[PDB]
């Protein structure tokens, strides 16, 4: 979770609404196994 | 490789705003930004991120995992945010 | 040093016997405060008296081999963990699934609920045969689908063409398939009995049916078709068999003394108390 | 010099003049998990004598008709003392017990308990249906009883189908009128996992059942109460969080 | 270099940009109580991460009119967290506390608060009546108003009938809006005593009052909220008991 | 070695230091980022800006004392922690009890409050006279009372027997009395500020005046009277003197801004805070 | 912003144990991910049409 520590202060004559991008990785000690086959995709038909 | 990750999904933000979340001035304090749950396999956030998706093609997982949070606001912007991360075992807390 | 108070085995070893034990000569005694033969079984140890302290025995060098009764050749017997019908002529249907639980039925599960903890490897081996038991030249397709995987929603869903998920293609008129398979769980263990519950939350006191599951012993789903454009008749029944290899157990338990009721759960009927014995006449007379 | 003997963990302290032995499960003692064995990365806590030390449980008072009890120890400690209190904070548990069982009566009582720790033990639903959507599940209370505790319907079948008589191939010990008046039993954490959460999943069970029924005279004693008292011993928790009792 | 900063203790962290230093109270460190200063023969037990780490309390709106607030620190953590529980279940205590005060605001804002650390803080009875017996006496809640704090009716003599000016007598450190937006202290264990009961007793207190006022412009962003987070450092328990919180 | 995680100074030191320090000559300096004049007050440090630094200095070689600002020199004059009245001829009466406290009156509270904790020894003297000034052959009778003891009921009680109770007899035209007393706290130091309560339970916000009383503190009662079988007709004051010896101070805290209204408490009168200075005309005109 | 990941670790961010890890790596590589047989084509055949 993501929470506010204290409160978002900005100047006068600034925009009062920004934005936080958010990223992911792995570290050294991340590890796979038992490799499977994915369901993110589909196929209908031959694909001419 | 850190990759972008999407938290902002819902039915809006069309194609390039659900990789974005807001901050803006809060009235009430202690208030809740945004949250989401961690597992990678899960349908959600990370299907956006590369390990995400390579971790589709495999079983199982171990290890730890690190999240980067960027802040475009302008320079003349401060602020301070707590992100946390709760173990299993409830719900997302209520309060911080 | 500053503070001292933060300043702070086993009992047994294995030894190796290749073979049973021998016999000693032994004579009588007679004298006092010696007496192998009283015992305390409330101490939770058994009786520590041998032969050569009970009575008088000869000298006896045993041959007999102890080989046999080791869990690793006790295991390395194959048997028959599941059964799965395809009918690939019926209606659409087209495809059979058959989720991987080696509780199917009774003899090898009674064999491996004698110990909590089991690791081991695999060997699956596939007969395959007609419900008239005859054999035709077709071909079969045999996918393991690991857990996370889609699984096949008819006989010509893209789900088939495995660029990962490992197949067997075999004609049903060769010999029997067998492949290896690793010890996949999650774990360090395989365990056929699970006090607890997968997850968190609420647990109603009428269907409890979350409870006793364990998700470490889930390995998917075996799938099987039969390779053609075209929908063959036939009806077709798949025997799976597996041996058990490299295999080690730990604490061991009793064996089920009651008849299975259920494949994932050990439930019992309490009016059919089966009293393992058979009945007898009085006592004090021995058949 | 056997029979006497005196145990002591934490601030609390156990004598006993007619007890027999100690049983060590297993032959291995109770022990922190090794750097080799270990999984998890966060540093776990260990608090030594605030959690290990002797918990008394409310009494059973044994009857002459008494079928037996039977207890979950992840369970019953976790809504008691410190131990519960580190057990809903904390995600992941590890821990072994040493266990003490309590019943004393006159040289004119006769009887016999059996005390067993049995690892993995799971109950199980009493019915004749086999189709797996109708069948009986044995509730949430009669799983996890708690402190109070669960009796047996028929301890002959010990509730799991599996026979009583090969209940001895459990660490397990003997309270007999005549011998001893309490049993003892010292259990090292066992699991398929170096941690293992205390609410979910519970380790292993206690069960006392009276194999030999309690029989006694006109004008002695009839209330026969028992007692046990465990140690959890040699503790460990890590995955802090927020309270989670359930 | 010396502005920015991180620390780090248990899970919990915490990472300033804009920070002025950090003060270490009385040139000493947090220690465990050594053999000599011992009294108490029992075993304290030692939680660490369980207990040591950062906890963090609602926030404080900090107003044009604002007159500061109060916190007392055996008394904030009582009923939160693992740290509360060992402090119910325990008779006696001992720790030192790290202390980090929050403040954003942008370039446009300006202000001061005096962040101090006032051991034996004593609230007192504002009256004029010289008679003992109908003397006025600060309520039980305002001498210790628990995680929700307290605030001042008149921070000039700061309720104590003693001059503000000099409280720079006292571990200290400001947070300037122009200069640092947090402000950090790290408080020894102090006391007359080598262990005192945390329900009881409160060894320091903690003051957060606005100097020099809160001005801006308008258009600026109205909400100034102030955070403190305390953790609770290298700490110990002792005389194990039932729960008492109150 | 089987698990490595249970494998695991100050800051400054002080400086015997027998007289006001020195000033050393210097000189002019023109240079960049070099300023011992700029300073940061929000790091709660005090400017380390010296003399030398500032502006060109002589040699100056102070031979000024410093010793007169040691505590234990500061503590060392005697003061007035208590008066007693004492009337043997009123009614029955015949004793007096004074309940030792040194916070009875100002002058010496205000000063020992200006530290949270102290231990020392003390010495009190005892100055006895009449009303009217005017001394008499009286006899007199001082006995201290440890906390517990039980108190004089009256004139002639066993009370004053005093087998163990310390006592002190001394004609009234003698001398004052004077005697030494150790540090009797059953803690490590005295603590002029206690936050908390002495008991546990329950704390009304109605009365609250168990807060803020330290037992540790309470060292119990002093008594007096004249010693004779019939009671005197006469009127007697007696003014408690201690001198403060062998003390030792920590974490000093600020002195009392306010009139003290009570005895045992710090309370002020919230509507006429006396704004500690004094008032002006304007700024930028001094006096 | 510098194109380069965190390179925040375990160790710095919170207090860890002494975890020796015997998980293996290898079935990760390129070479054993693409030792996987895939169908990359079907080709329908009819001799009497
Ligand atoms: C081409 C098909 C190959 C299939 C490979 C699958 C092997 C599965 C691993 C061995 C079996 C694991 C033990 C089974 C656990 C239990 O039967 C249930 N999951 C628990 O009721
Ligand atoms: C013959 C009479 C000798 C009297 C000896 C008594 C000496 C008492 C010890 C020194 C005084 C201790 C400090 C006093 C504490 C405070 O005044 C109050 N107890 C707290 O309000």
């Amino acid at each position: 979770t993501l929470w506010y520590q204290t409160n978002y202060v900005v100047p006068p004559e600034t925009p009062g609404e920004a934005y936080i991008i958010a990223m992911g990785a792995a570290q050294d000690n991340f590890t796979l196994k038992i490799c499977k086959d994915t369901d993110e995709v589909t196929q209908q038909a031959v694909l001419q | 490789v850190e990759t972008i990750l999407e938290v902002n999904n819902t039915t809006e933000a069309t194609g390039l705003t659900r990789l974005l979340i807001p901050v803006s001035s809060q009235n009430k304090a202690d208030e809740l930004c945004a949250a989401f749950m961690v597992d990678p396999g899960r349908i959600g956030p990370w299907q956006s991120t590369l390990v995400g998706q390579i971790c589709r093609y495999y079983t199982q997982w171990s290890g730890s995992l690190k999240v980067t949070f960027m802040f475009t606001g302008s320079f003349m912007a401060t602020g301070k945010m707590l992100v946390a991360y709760s173990p299993p075992g409830s719900a997302q807390p209520a309060n911080r | 040093d500053p503070v001292e108070d933060i300043i702070h085995r086993a009992i047994s070893g294995a030894t190796n016997v290749e073979s049973a034990a021998d016999t000693t000569p032994s004579s009588h005694r007679l004298e006092t405060g010696r007496v192998p033969a009283l015992q305390a079984a409330e101490t939770g140890a058994t009786s520590n008296a041998t032969d050569e302290n009970m009575i008088e025995t000869r000298c006896v060098i045993n041959r007999n081999g102890v080989l046999e009764t080791t869990i690793n050749h006790f295991f390395s017997r194959s048997g028959l963990v599941g059964v799965v019908n395809l009918t690939d002529g019926g209606d659409t249907t087209g495809y059979a699934t058959w989720d991987i639980d080696i509780m199917g039925f009774v003899q090898l599960r009674r064999k491996c609920e004698m110990f909590t903890y089991m690791r081991f490897n695999a060997e699956f081996t596939f007969v395959t045969t007609t419900k008239s038991g005859e054999a035709r030249p077709y071909m079969l397709q045999y996918m393991y689908v690991p857990p996370g995987a889609p699984k096949p929603t008819g006989r010509d869903a893209f789900q088939w063409q495995t660029a990962t998920n490992p197949s067997v293609f075999v004609k049903l008129t060769d010999p029997p398939a067998q492949v290896s398979v690793p010890f996949m769980s999650p774990a360090s263990a395989y365990q056929w009995f699970y006090d607890g519950y997968p997850t968190f939350g609420q647990h109603p006191e009428t269907s409890n049916t979350t409870y006793g599951l364990c998700p470490n012993n889930m390995m998917g789903t075996f799938a099987v078709r039969v390779v053609s454009r075209e929908a063959s008749q036939l009806k077709l029944q798949t025997r799976v068999y597996m041996k058990l290899k490299h295999v080690r157990a730990w604490v061991p338990r009793p064996i089920r003394s009651q008849p299975y009721l259920l494949k994932n759960f050990p439930n019992y009927d309490s009016s059919k108390i089966t009293n393992s014995a058979r009945d007898r006449s009085s006592i004090k007379q021995a058949n | 010099s056997d029979r006497v003997a005196q145990l002591t963990v934490g601030n609390s302290s156990i004598t006993t003049q007619e007890a027999a032995n100690i049983v060590l499960a297993y032959g291995e003692w109770p022990e922190y998990c090794p750097d080799t064995d270990a999984t998890a990365v966060d540093k776990p806590t260990r608090p030594d004598v605030s959690v290990n030390r002797f918990y008394t449980l409310d009494s059973k008072m044994w009857q002459e008709n008494s079928t037996g009890w039977y207890w979950k120890f992840p369970d019953v400690l976790n809504k008691t003392g410190v131990f519960g209190q580190n057990a809903q904070f904390h995600y992941l548990y590890r821990s072994g017990f040493c266990l003490h069982v309590q019943c004393n009566a006159s040289k004119f009582h006769q009887g016999a308990l059996l005390v067993a720790v049995i690892p993995e033990f799971v109950i199980a639903g009493r019915g004749s249906n086999t189709k797996p959507n109708e069948a009986p599940h044995p509730g949430f209370t009669t799983t996890f009883p708690g402190t109070t505790g669960a009796t047996f319907h028929d301890p002959y079948v010990l509730d799991s189908g599996v026979p009583l008589s090969q209940a001895l191939i459990y660490p397990h010990q003997w309270v007999n009128l005549r011998t001893n008046n309490c049993a003892t039993v010292i259990v090292p954490y066992i699991n398929a996992v170096p941690f293992d959460s205390a609410i979910n999943h519970s380790n292993f069970g206690l069960v006392v059942v009276p194999v030999s029924p309690l029989k006694y005279s006109s004008g002695a004693t009839t209330a026969i109460p028992i007692t046990i008292t465990i140690a959890p011993l040699n503790s460990e928790f890590g995955g802090l969080r927020q309270a989670v009792s359930q």
